[PDB]
């Protein structure tokens, strides 16, 4: 008796910005699904985040490295913003080796078949000396939510990075009148999502709907 | 930096002495998170000197209230600098502006 | 709950609670739903929500 | 001058915008003053006081 | 472990009355209490199918603001009583019920002439009060099946606000809940009152079923 929605369009505005159209929707269902999906997308989407760094010759973040523009703290903060999509495993170790003057960016990370750098232009640090060289081992783990390093339950030199696993950055939804075959009371939901580029928008929508359905399974047979 | 300020931020940041201020103008010959080396312009060098200004930055030292005093450079390699220019930001300072 | 100095209540709501009750108990001349006749408070809550 | 600068950025001159409740998605009934304030963390941390 | 979420271990149903329930689910993921509570609340308020009185025709009464001799209440109060009349129409999407009564007494829903498919949930619901031994009230009540709440303002036939949804009241509260170490979890308490056509548990199950079936295209 209810007209169920369909995924009808996915407008990839940019690599990290997309719009997903759900149609048709009954009265009231547009806002209900909009808010439910917005909350689930903002809180529950899994992603890959940098969790551990090992820079050669570095003992702690509160130190400098000769020939490097940034402090170790700022390098770690830059690595925290590194957006990576890992395929086929929940944990990977990337290697970064660079020498000579120039910006050390995400494109300089040693290529791995199962790892993809969505934004190669992400600057990690800057080498300012001809003889300066930087070598680091970056641990990337899969997770969801926000896991601070302080709350995580190791030799000296392994620097813990706060993990913000969520790939979703901004969620907006709009409910607009959708021209139905005959009916004029149906609507459509346009969900605009801005991410870090590591999640497929259709994958995100299906993941959020699956989470909502699994959470509803308790209510569907109440006891 | 404060989006809404009064214009006094630069004066406070410079006069506090927490920043590295260029004694003489020149070009950034070398820069890293701990040090800045300025190649002084020919019109500001005295006879019989190399004309090199070295600024060693304070890195992660406690203040009287156990807060962190850290100077980080705000200039890049090869940048031209003028006398009175901020070379390294101090604590609560952003590009020579007080940033509380 | 009462004050030993004068006997008046001392747990009286203030600020946000007073503002919320005042706003919810204010009336408007041509507010949406004016002129309706309701079976009770539950119907009013259903209409508002 | 503030309202002129708001016009230049395509923002309302009143400085108040429509906000939605994240918990429910429902519109707040009145416009809310939304802007940017420069906030400071004072040296009065609960870690040092508890 | 990024695909698995917490499920409610404890589900407690407190029957405050025959039509009043308090359902508690604990624990939920952080923020999931508001999500589920608001979604179910919206569906129960605005989407639940049900049968309700939409129109009435009273002999001798030709407008909303009019008087009828022999009845203690006004026509507005008779319409207010008719609004609360809970009815289950199994057979059809639309029926007409005839109420014919005379003599002193409380004219209730039991006095309605019986039709097999139509079932009056509570017969003692007082439609009105006849005070004169020669007072007679005869009216035709149109019962229609719809969704949620449809005010008569959006639509001598006297219009009645259509309370199709069997939900008389729905509210939810989110409290703190904890497992062994995690203490930022959600506890969802749903306080719900129906009109007696269906018990609150069944209505909650129906709302959840509707919401879950809305997602069929997207669930893995």
């Amino acid at each position: 008796e209810f007209l169920k929605p369909r995924l009808v369009d996915i407008e990839q505005v940019s690599s990290t910005h997309a719009k997903v159209t759900l149609e048709p929707l009954e009265r009231g269902f547009g806002h209900t699904l909009g808010n439910a999906l917005r909350r689930i997308l903002l809180s529950s989407m899994p992603g890959c985040a940098v969790t551990e760094v090992e820079i050669d010759g570095v003992l702690h973040e509160y130190s400098t490295k000769e020939g490097v523009q940034e402090d170790i703290l700022e390098i770690l903060l830059n690595l925290k913003g590194l957006a990576v999509r890992v395929q086929g495993k929940d944990e990977v170790i990337l290697t970064l080796n660079k020498s000579g003057i120039g910006p050390v960016t995400a494109a300089d990370i040693t290529h791995d078949g199962d790892v993809e750098i969505v934004k190669p232009q992400h600057v990690i640090c800057h080498l300012t000396d001809e003889n300066a060289s930087i070598s680091m081992r970056i641990k990337v783990q899969r997770g969801r939510g926000y896991v601070p390093a302080s709350t995580r339950i190791r030799p000296i030199g392994r620097l813990l990075v706060d993990a913000c696993y969520s790939p979703v950055e901004r969620i907006a939804y709009n409910v607009e009148a959708a021209r139905v075959e005959q009916r004029t009371d149906l609507d459509k939901l346009v969900i605009e999502m801005e991410t870090n580029g590591t999640i497929d928008p259709e994958e995100a929508i299906r993941r959020a709907a699956t989470i909502l359905a699994e959470q509803l399974e308790a209510f569907v047979d109440l006891r | 930096k404060p989006l809404v300020g009064t214009g006094m931020e630069r004066a406070v940041a410079v006069d506090s002495g927490v920043t590295a201020v260029a004694k003489r103008g020149g070009v950034v010959q070398y820069v890293d998170a701990s040090r800045i080396v300025i190649k002084v312009n020919e019109d500001e060098m005295y006879p019989g000197e190399a004309g090199i200004d070295i600024y060693n930055l304070t890195k992660y030292t406690r203040s009287n209230q156990n807060t962190c005093i850290n100077q980080m450079p705000c200039v890049s390699l090869g940048e031209p600098v003028e006398r009175g220019d901020v070379l390294a930001d101090g604590p609560s300072t952003d590009l020579g502006e007080l940033a509380l | 709950i009462l004050s030993p100095a004068n006997g008046e209540p001392i747990i009286v709501p203030s600020q946000d609670v007073v503002l919320g009750l005042y706003y919810m108990t204010r009336d408007c001349v041509n507010a949406k739903g004016e002129g309706m006749v309701l079976t009770g408070p539950k119907e009013a809550e259903r209409l508002y929500r | 001058e503030i309202k002129e600068l708001l016009k230049l950025g395509d923002l309302p001159t009143s400085g108040q915008i429509r906000l939605y409740d994240g918990r429910t998605g429902e519109q707040f009934e009145r416009p809310v003053t939304v802007g940017y304030m420069y906030m400071l963390k004072l040296n009065h941390l609960v870690d040092d006081k508890m």
